[PDB]
């Protein structure tokens, strides 16, 4: 009863969902893994 | 006594997602500087003994 | 108490002697102890095998033959280690089907199910790279066909492939690294098994009735030791039959030919326990889509505690649908050993579609309908 | 960025005096009372305060308890303002906390009071919440079961003070009937309590002629017009066990009481119904105030006493005016002798300065009780429930128009009536009981 | 759905406009005497009682190391007899006006006030001026109070919360005047005399530092005349010895630090964590008031704590982390303190500490609008409740004239509260809380309280 | 000690006996014997040593025996009972009587105790014998046979007593009853002695 049971019962409202700021702060981790992979591999001037 | 600046704190230090890419570019440049210094010292000390010195001598 | 003064005896007592277990567990709760016994048997037979095996091309086939005919009890050790992989997969598959039937991965046992799925993936990788080691035709060509499937990821393809091979084709570096990886992975299997058992002990096991069983619990070490011993003796009977009377029944005759990279066999099929994934891959007419479907099956397996509603009996619609799922999986196992034919391609596509339909549509939606029927 | 104008500076042109000053009313507002068609009496008084207080007074308390429903008023103090037929507990709590309002449940010895205090802009919300939480309360099983623990520590903490225990035993000894029942019961009395017991008690105490709605700072016509559909009550008046004063004496045994407490009380004739007798009893209470803490850190030393605490309770038809004094365990007879000497010297006459001082003390207490809106609403509700009217002006006139001869006559009539005597503590020194109640005869 | 029982009210938090409440609120009149003393009244139209007193911009901060404790000892001595009235004469005259005298002595503020009826305004003015100006300060009464204070010091007779807050002020304001206790050390009490009391009153009780504030039933012109007759003889202040010059000369300093007061067989575990807050004149003090309302407070005699609007109250009440707690917002002339104080035991102290730190840091990132609207409504309602009691009206008049320099109108206060939104709360929490040093104080059974590095680590999040 | 004291005070007869001994006497005989468990909270072995030192003196000690030769007992107890100490003054007691009440909020039975002084104490043989006879007379319901079914109209239980001390003593009766029937219990207990 964690997962689809939470949304079938009506426990996932517009509230209790993450805010736009929370999703942006989590979404800012996308650049970190890209920069880390480019740091690890170093394909310099490989962008087309 | 000595203290980190507030404006420099708010830019590169307050968020980890900004701190980590700065860390990686600083790591890249630090490795480049250490490589340069070690290679320059080694090539200066052992001048005339390496293979490239003989090859450039034969030109 | 003597076990209260040494901390080793306290843990062993708590988790193997006095552990409270439901008293109405039937013989379909003996899958886990049988799987642990098979893991221990495989580890023992392999450690004994590695004292006579040489992990080099132009010595591997001859070392296996010298093991078979010249090492005392070497034929028993090799045939036991070969058929033990099949029995290990039989037991683990029946264990997973038990968990699918009873809804055993639900709250609060999601970690148990997830660690089980991780164990299954490591088991698959271990068995495949161990099958490469005898260096026959089936070993070489299966390792060639499977590892040259990384050319489906765009751009970063053949780079990963050539780094896996240590060269430009499957050769001596691939065999030499496969020996080390295969020796090492079963210890990760043993550690993951210990973690998996420790995760179950937090909440204890489910029962065939599917109700709370805290009122009726008995000691493990007296009542479920002999019950496990009975099933272990049945498994030993099947194992002894397979080793001594039909040692090459489950294998392939082509793996008794030394590997030739310039001549390929007519039919390249894996061992039987890999055949359902092979049928899923071979049915889809695109390599990247086949790898995506194979990954999606295991992703849906990981997501099962969070999407799967419905257990054993008293939930009768999902109980009936389980048998269609079992027939679908067994059909995919049969189709993997056949040739590529338009009717077999169509049937394999329909079977893969129904497998995804059951795993992702039947288990949440039919389970929710059952809950609304029973307690709505 | 937010506002950066510092608070020593005035805020800028976005700070307007757009509401004009409303003119003051010509006279001090008067109490206006009426009755609903269901029979519930509604009384209200207008104020210039920005706080409106609404309180609901129901006859009951310890006087309406039975041996089966023993300690139900204390449980009702905790269990009130929870889940009703229209709202859950969560919804009522959030609706009170949204407008910044506060709620109380307070059980007396002859009444229970429920109240909501809010600002003048949320008086309809406060009235609706109070009426819904009183009339349509559910008293679920699990909520009462979980509240019983906190009830047990609140009673155990309230019985730590010896004055509460002395007051309980004094009310037991002074009266037979309803007023002799125990309000602050032992914690083990409510050990077998359930929600059925509370529902039975509530069904006994609730009736339209036993419920008064009192409001402070609310217009009366609006309040009656909007409370007519909300306080339409039905029910039967459970019989009230009318109390009578008889007097007597008792004792209490306390194992680890570092002091020893002695209570002496008399009956105030007429109860809360007589204005003059209640005023004279309040004057007597102020005359017995020996050590009133009017200044910080002042050390008034008595020869024998450690604490003096008088009182004057005015119930319906009868009252209880008296004094409780502490003292050392070895000097309890001296405490009794000093208390008898004080009451006898009061009976010997009051001398002008003492009379004026006690009248000013009584007037100050009376006016400081109704200074705030919740205190004024509680005073209006209690006076209307006990009598049918609010007469604070008449009480002040009675306090001011009291002569020393009237007070001396009052104390003389008091000492003829049989008294009530209660002791407390690890009693290892006591004069005999026959000679205890002889000094006023 | 009930028709009459379900209108008008709903649990959805919406902003309320408190503008119509401003039409009938009374006005404050201020008159400055040539002495420098301000006389400020607020007449409530049908009041019968009056609170009036003298508020002084002085206290334990403006003492020295040699006379620390003189201002607290002054409220022991001042009511023990004057040069015109004895102890019994003062007692009889106060009893006849039906009121009580009272006194408070803070670190920066002192008040002596009377709660009387409206007919006894002039008598209360005369009595208050008599104790303030013509006190005996007898050496026998000083000796009679020194021994009582020394006994209660030897017994460690103190409230637990006051003990924790005194430790907190001592460790957060090291080497500044605000780190001293109001009570003072034992040696200053053991060597106190009449000369130090005279010198303290002569130095600090002057015209520009004193407000005579009266609320309730009082006329402004008559109080002006009575104050000019009575309090007209107070000395004026030199420009070189003003309050601002003393604030500049010895400024406040905040140091991030930790103290615990361990006892071998105690039961409770009281603890407070505070950050460096805002001064009284900082415009960020209104958002700190709103944030303190957002954190709230709770004690275990309430049973509706699980339905609270505040998430910290919800967490502590549901998991049973503390018996009682409260969030505080202390403001001084040039600094402040913001944080949470609570009472727990040794097995729940770490989880309570984690709940405090996690709820403080959460306000920098995620603040929803419903909580801010709820807290604004609750704070405005709390401000309206103080208007109901004339004692709080007089206290606010005295405090606002001492520390703001002026009487802030109610319309300006409502407008300044209504200008707070969620972005302002996030900005103020980012300024004061995030990755800053804090001060930690505990007392009692404190062996399981985490050390300073645990508290310092949890002032920031590594995941954003 | 504390749990045994709490077990002893659960009997209402023990509590009524304690209150009777305090109320009837002034002096050492009015001191409580079965004390509350909270009294022994701050108790140490030095308090016990102080009490033992206060009660010990060679003139306050009697060695009694049963079933032994007297001469051999004295010969063997000669070098053992060499007690040294000061005879502390005895806080002598006098009967004063009175009335006291003890509250139990969850007691289903109300107890009433009545007592009188046995003048003379244990020294007077005749007064002690008369007190024993009065105690036997007041014992209305003494079950002498198994499953006897005596039924009083108001007395749930009746227990008479007779105590004999050095110089004085008590004889009387403690009768229980219903909480609503206590006045009739007092009435019957009073009328029984006339
Ligand atoms: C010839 C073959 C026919 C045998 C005769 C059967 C008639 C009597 C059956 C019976 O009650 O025997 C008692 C008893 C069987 O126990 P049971 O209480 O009926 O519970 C087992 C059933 O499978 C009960 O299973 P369940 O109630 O848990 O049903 C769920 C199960 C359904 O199981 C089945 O329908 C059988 C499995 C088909 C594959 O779903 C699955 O397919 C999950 C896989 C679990 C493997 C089961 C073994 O017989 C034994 O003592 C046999 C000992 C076996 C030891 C070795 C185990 C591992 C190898
Ligand atoms: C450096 C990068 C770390 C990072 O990104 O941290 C983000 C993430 C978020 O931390 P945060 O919200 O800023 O602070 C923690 C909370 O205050 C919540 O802290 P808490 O008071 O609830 O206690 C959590 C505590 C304890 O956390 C645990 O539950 C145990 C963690 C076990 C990790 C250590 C295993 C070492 C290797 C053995 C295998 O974690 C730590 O001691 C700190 C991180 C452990 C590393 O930190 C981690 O939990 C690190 C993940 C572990 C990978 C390193
Ligand atoms: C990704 C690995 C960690 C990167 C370092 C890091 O996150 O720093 C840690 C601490 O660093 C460590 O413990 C890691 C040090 C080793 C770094 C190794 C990185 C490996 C990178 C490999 C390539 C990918 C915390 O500091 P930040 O939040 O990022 O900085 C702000 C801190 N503060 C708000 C308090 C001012
Ligand atoms: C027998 C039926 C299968 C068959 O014919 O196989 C051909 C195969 C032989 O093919 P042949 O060489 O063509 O005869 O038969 C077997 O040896 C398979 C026997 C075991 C059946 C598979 C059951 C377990 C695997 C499925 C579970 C995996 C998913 C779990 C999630
Ligand atoms: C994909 C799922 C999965 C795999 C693979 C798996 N387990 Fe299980 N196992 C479970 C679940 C779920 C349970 C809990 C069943 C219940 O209590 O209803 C369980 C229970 C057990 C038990 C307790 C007894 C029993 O059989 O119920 C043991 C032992 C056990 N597992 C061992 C193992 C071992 C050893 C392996 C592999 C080498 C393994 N498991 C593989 C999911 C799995
Ligand atoms: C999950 C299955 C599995 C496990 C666990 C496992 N193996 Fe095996 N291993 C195989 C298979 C299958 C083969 C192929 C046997 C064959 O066909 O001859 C193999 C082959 C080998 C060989 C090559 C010799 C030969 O006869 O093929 C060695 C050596 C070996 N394994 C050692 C080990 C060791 C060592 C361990 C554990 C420490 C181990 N194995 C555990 C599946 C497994
Ligand atoms: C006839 O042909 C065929 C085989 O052949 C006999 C097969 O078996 C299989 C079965 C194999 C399947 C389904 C895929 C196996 C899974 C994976 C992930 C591929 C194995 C990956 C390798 C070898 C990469 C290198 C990694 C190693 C050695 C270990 C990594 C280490 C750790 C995880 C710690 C199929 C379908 C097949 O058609
Ligand atoms: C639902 O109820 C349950 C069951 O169902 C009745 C179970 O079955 C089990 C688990 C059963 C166990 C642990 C016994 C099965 C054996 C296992 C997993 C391992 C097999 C090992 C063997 C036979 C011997 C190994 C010997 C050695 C020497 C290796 C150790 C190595 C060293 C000491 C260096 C559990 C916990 C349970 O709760
Ligand atoms: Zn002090």
């Amino acid at each position: 009863p964690i997962g689809v049971w939470s949304v079938f019962q009506g426990y996932v409202t517009p509230a209790r969902l993450p805010s736009i700021q929370t999703l942006t702060r989590v979404g800012a981790w996308g650049g970190v893994v890209v920069v880390g992979g480019l740091y690890m591999v170093q394909p310099w001037d490989w962008l087309a | 006594v000595m203290r980190l600046s507030e404006a420099l704190y708010q830019t590169f230090f307050k968020r980890s997602t900004v701190y980590i890419p700065m860390l990686l570019v600083g790591a890249y440049f630090s490795n480049e500087a250490i490589d340069y210094a070690v290679d320059k010292m080694w090539t200066t000390r052992n001048k005339g003994k390496l293979f490239s010195d003989i090859i450039a001598e034969r030109t | 108490r003597m076990h209260n003064k040494i901390q080793l005896l306290s843990v062993l007592n708590t988790h193997l002697v006095a552990y409270p277990t439901p008293m109405n567990l039937n013989y379909s709760w003996n899958g886990g102890s049988l799987a642990g016994m098979m893991l221990a048997s495989q580890m023992l037979t392999g450690i004994l095998l590695a004292m006579h095996y040489v992990g080099h091309v132009d010595y591997a086939f001859a070392s296996v033959q010298h093991l078979m005919t010249d090492v005392p009890s070497g034929m028993i050790l090799r045939y036991a280690h070969a058929n033990g992989a099949s029995l290990f997969f039989i037991v683990v598959y029946l264990h997973v089907l038990r968990g699918m039937y009873y809804g055993s991965g639900a709250q609060p046992r999601e970690i148990v199910w997830i660690s089980g799925v991780v164990i299954l993936l490591v088991m698959i990788i271990t068995a495949f790279i161990g099958y490469v080691l005898p260096w026959g035709q089936m070993s070489f060509w299966g390792a060639t066909v499977i590892t040259s499937l990384a050319t489906a990821i765009p751009v970063v393809g053949k780079h990963i492939m050539y780094w896996l091979w240590g060269g430009f084709s499957v050769d001596n570096p691939t065999l030499n690294r496969f020996y080390s990886f295969h020796y090492t992975l079963p210890f990760i299997l043993a550690g993951l098994s210990v973690f998996h058992i420790a995760a179950l002990h937090q909440y204890g096991s489910t029962n065939p009735l599917g109700v709370n069983s805290q009122s009726s619990l008995i000691s493990f070490g007296s009542y479920f030791g002999a019950k496990d011993l009975v099933g272990a003796l049945f498994l030993a009977l099947v194992f002894s039959i397979l080793v001594f009377f039909y040692p090459d029944l489950l294998g392939h005759p082509d793996n008794l030919i030394p590997a030739n990279p310039y001549s390929t066999p007519q039919h390249i099929v894996p061992e039987w326990y890999f055949l359902w994934v092979y049928a899923i891959l071979r049915s889809i007419p695109n390599k990247a889509m086949g790898v995506l479907a194979i990954g999606l099956v295991f992703a849906s397996l990981f997501a099962m505690p969070f999407i799967g509603l419905g257990g054993g009996k008293f939930r009768i619609i999902t109980e009936w649908l389980y048998w269609t799922f079992l027939a679908d999986v067994l059909l995919l196992t049969w189709l993997g050993g056949n040739e590529i034919t338009p009717i077999t391609s169509f049937v394999g596509q329909c079977c893969t579609a129904y497998l995804f339909f059951y795993l992702l549509v039947c288990q949440p939606l039919v389970g929710y309908l059952e809950t609304q029927f029973a307690h709505g | 960025g937010g506002g950066r104008v510092e608070v020593p500076l005035s805020e800028k042109l976005p700070a307007v005096t757009e509401p004009p000053r409303t003119s003051t009313p010509a006279t001090k507002p008067i109490v206006q009372t009426s009755s609903l068609r269901s029979g519930v009496k509604v009384a209200s008084i207008n104020t210039v305060s920005p706080i409106s207080s609404l309180v609901l007074f129901v006859e009951g308390g310890a006087a309406a308890e039975t041996p089966a429903t023993a300690g139900a008023s204390k449980v009702l103090e905790v269990a009130a303002f929870k889940a009703t037929a229209n709202r859950s507990t969560f919804r009522l709590t959030r609706e009170l906390e949204k407008i910044g309002a506060t709620s109380f449940a307070r059980a007396g010895r002859d009444h229970v009071a429920f109240g909501v205090d809010a600002t003048r802009l949320n008086q309809l919300e406060a009235l609706e919440i109070l009426a819904d939480a009183v009339v349509n309360a559910r008293y679920t099983y699990w909520e009462v079961r979980d509240s019983l623990d906190a009830v047990k520590e609140q009673l155990a903490a309230q019985l730590r003070n010896p004055l509460t225990a002395v007051n309980e035993v004094l009310h037991r000894t002074a009266f037979e009937g309803g007023l002799g029942h125990s309000l602050v019961v032992d914690p083990s009395v409510v050990d077998g309590f359930t929600n059925e017991t509370l529902k039975e008690y509530v069904h006994s105490i609730m009736a339209p002629s036993r419920v008064v709605l009192a409001a402070s700072g609310v217009d009366h016509a609006e309040l009656t017009a909007l409370a007519t559909p909300l306080l339409n009550l039905h029910g039967n008046a459970h019989p009230a066990p009318q109390s009578r004063y008889v007097g007597g004496a008792m004792n209490i045994i306390a194992p680890t009481s570092s002091l020893t407490y002695v209570g002496l009380a008399f009956e105030a004739k007429g109860g809360a119904g007589d204005i003059k007798s209640s005023a004279a009893a309040s004057v007597v209470k102020a005359l017995l105030d020996e050590a009133r803490p009017t200044m910080p850190y002042q050390r008034k030393e008595h020869e024998v006493f450690t604490s003096v605490n008088p009182f004057a309770f005015a119930y319906k038809g009868t009252g209880l005016v008296g004094v409780v004094a502490s003292g050392a365990p070895g000097k309890a007879g001296k405490v009794v002798d000093a208390l008898t000497a004080k009451v006898q010297s009061l009976a010997k006459g009051v001398t002008d300065v003492q009379l004026a001082t006690a009248k000013n003390m009584a007037l100050g207490e009376l006016r400081a009780s109704v200074a705030t809106a919740p205190g004024l609403a509680a005073a209006v509700g209690s006076s209307v429930l006990a009598t049918g009217k609010f007469s604070a002006n008449e009480v002040a006139a009675a306090l001011s128009g009291l002569t020393a001869a009237d007070v001396t006559s009052y104390v003389n009539a008091m000492i003829k009536t049989a008294p009530t005597f209660v002791t407390y503590g690890n009693l290892s020194s006591l004069p005999r009981v026959d000679s205890i109640a002889k000094r006023f005869a | 759905d009930a028709n009459p029982f379900l209108r008008f009210s709903n649990p959805r938090p919406s902003p309320i406009d408190h503008t119509p409440l401003l039409s009938t609120l009374p006005e404050t009149r201020i008159t400055t005497l040539p002495n420098g003393l301000r006389v400020a009244t607020e007449a409530i139209p049908f009041a019968e009682t009056t609170t009036l007193g003298i508020w002084i911009n002085s206290g334990s901060r403006f003492e020295t190391d040699a006379n620390n404790g003189v201002a607290h000892f002054l409220e022991h001595i001042l009511f023990k007899g004057t040069k015109n009235r004895s102890v019994k004469e003062l007692e009889v005259e106060v009893e006849n006006m039906g009121g009580q005298l009272n006194a408070y002595t803070g670190r920066e503020q002192t008040c002596y006030y009377a709660k009387v009826m409206g007919k006894d305004v002039g008598k209360a003015v005369n009595i208050l001026s008599d104790i303030l100006l013509n006190s005996n300060l007898d050496a026998r009464a000083i000796d009679k109070e020194r021994d009582v204070i020394l006994r209660e010091m030897e017994e460690v007779n103190k409230q637990t919360s006051e003990l924790v807050f005194d430790h907190l002020h001592a460790t957060a304001f090291q080497y500044s005047p605000l780190g001293r206790t109001i009570l003072g050390p034992v040696e200053n009490i053991k060597s106190i005399n009449r000369d130090q009391l005279v010198e303290y009153m002569k130095t600090h009780y002057r015209g520009p530092r004193m407000v005579l504030a009266a609320a309730g039933a009082v006329n402004h012109d008559e109080l002006v005349k009575l104050a000019s007759d009575a309090f007209g003889s107070v000395p004026d202040e030199d420009a070189a010895t003003s309050v601002r010059s003393l604030l500049v000369k010895e400024p406040s300093r905040f140091t991030g630090s930790y103290v615990h007061d361990r006892f071998p067989d105690a039961s409770e575990c009281c603890m407070a964590v505070a950050f460096k807050g805002a001064s009284w004149t900082d415009p960020d003090s209104i958002p700190l008031m709103v944030m303190q309302t957002m954190l709230g407070g709770w004690d275990k005699n309430s049973t509706v704590g699980k339905h609270s609007s505040s998430a910290l109250v919800q967490t502590v009440a549901t998991e049973g982390l503390a018996d009682a707690f409260m969030a505080f917002n202390t403001n001084y002339h040039d600094t402040g303190l913001f944080g949470v104080y609570g009472v727990t035991d040794r097995d729940r102290s770490e989880d309570f500490a984690y709940a405090i730190m996690s709820n403080l840091t959460r306000m920098c990132f995620e603040v929803r609008d419903a909580d801010v609207a709820r807290a604004k409504n609750q704070l405005k309602a709390s401000l309206m409740f103080f208007q109901d009691s004339t004692h709080h009206v007089a206290e606010s008049i005295g405090r606002e004239l001492l520390v703001y320099g002026r009487r802030i109108p109610k319309a300006e206060m409502f407008a300044r509260i209504d200008a707070v939104d969620a972005n302002a709360i996030r900005a103020v929490a980012d300024r004061f809380i995030y990755d800053q040093d804090m001060a930690v104080a505990s007392a009692g059974d404190v062996q399981f309280v985490p050390d300073y590095n645990w508290f310092r680590r949890r002032s920031y999040w590594l995941r954003y």
